[PDB]
């Protein structure tokens, strides 16, 4: 989806701000940990096809 | 994707009062005394009321920018407005916006210890606003016609070009 | 009033906002009317308004 960067509110808001943060702070989390173990694993998974085929020939 | 300043209201229209009022907290590039080109500072209404009237037949809607004087003590009101008196309602379709007179000192800034608060509204097309002013208030003389669009971004705080 | 039944009771109320002296002094033969409601601990304070509405 369009990424925002509007994410202020007033100055008598900061709990509604901490939201925010801690909102974004959540999909950091998610994000960065399910990239970081799609890496691990495709990388292994590579490698094992280049086995799969050199092994078929 | 669209974005007009115009002209909304023909201050001349209003009598027994006086217009395009300016002060040396916000001067020109020069220096002096100057004041917002969108809002039109209005003064000795001495209790006396204004009524104007307003339909956006417009295919946009409209951005209109206002401001409501909080005078510091009687002396102050007097002098601007001539009279302890001042409020005025402004309608923006079906809502109702009403700034009461308010007189109180606050910690003097640029020379001011009064303040003129800002506020603004937007008129969708074919929709109709009104004032009725006795004083006390800064008028939104141009407003901007705009298209809003979907995608909203949001602002860049930086300092490059 | 007490709630001495064994739920929560929702109350809906309203606040009589007039144009002028005169229709206030119609409706309620006096320039006063204010009302404070309490619930529990809060305190809610409906001061009288007088004004213009569109
Ligand atoms: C507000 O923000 C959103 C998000 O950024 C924007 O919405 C995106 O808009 C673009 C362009 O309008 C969309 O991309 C288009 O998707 C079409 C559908 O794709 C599916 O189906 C095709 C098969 O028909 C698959 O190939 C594809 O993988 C999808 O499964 C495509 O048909 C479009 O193709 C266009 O580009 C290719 C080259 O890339 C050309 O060859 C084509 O001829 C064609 O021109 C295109 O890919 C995107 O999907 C939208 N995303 C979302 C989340 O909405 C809004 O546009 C934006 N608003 C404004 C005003 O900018
Ligand atoms: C917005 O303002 C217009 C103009 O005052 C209102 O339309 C007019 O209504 C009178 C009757 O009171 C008619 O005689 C005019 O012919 C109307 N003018 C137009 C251009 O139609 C309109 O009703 C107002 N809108 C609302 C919601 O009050």
């Amino acid at each position: 989806q369009f990424e925002s960067t509007a994410k202020e509110f007033n100055k008598i808001e900061m709990r509604i701000k901490h939201l925010s943060d801690r909102v974004d702070d959540g999909f950091l989390d998610v994000w960065s940990y399910n990239a970081e173990l799609l890496v691990l694993l495709e990388n292994e998974r590579t490698l094992d096809f280049h086995d799969a085929n050199v092994n078929n020939l | 994707d669209h974005f007009r300043k115009e002209k909304i209201i023909d201050m001349t229209r209003f009598s027994d009062v006086t217009t395009n009022n300016v002060d040396s907290a916000c001067p020109y590039d020069t220096n002096g005394a100057s004041f917002y080109r969108n809002l039109n500072w209005v003064q000795q209404n001495k209790g006396k009321q204004l009524i104007f009237h307003y339909q956006n037949s417009e295919n946009n809607p409209l951005l209109i920018i206002w401001g409501v004087h909080q005078t510091s003590n009687a002396a102050e009101q007097n002098t601007y407005y001539g009279s302890q008196t001042g409020s005025t309602t402004i309608t923006i379709g079906e809502e109702t916006n009403t700034y009461p007179l308010v007189i109180s000192e606050s910690s003097i800034l640029n020379g001011h210890s009064d303040r003129i608060n800002y506020f603004w509204g937007v008129v969708n097309p074919n929709q109709n606003f009104s004032i009725v002013s006795t004083g006390n208030f800064i008028w939104p003389e141009y407003g901007y016609f705009f298209q809003k669009t979907t995608n909203i971004s949001g602002i860049i705080k930086s300092s490059e070009k």
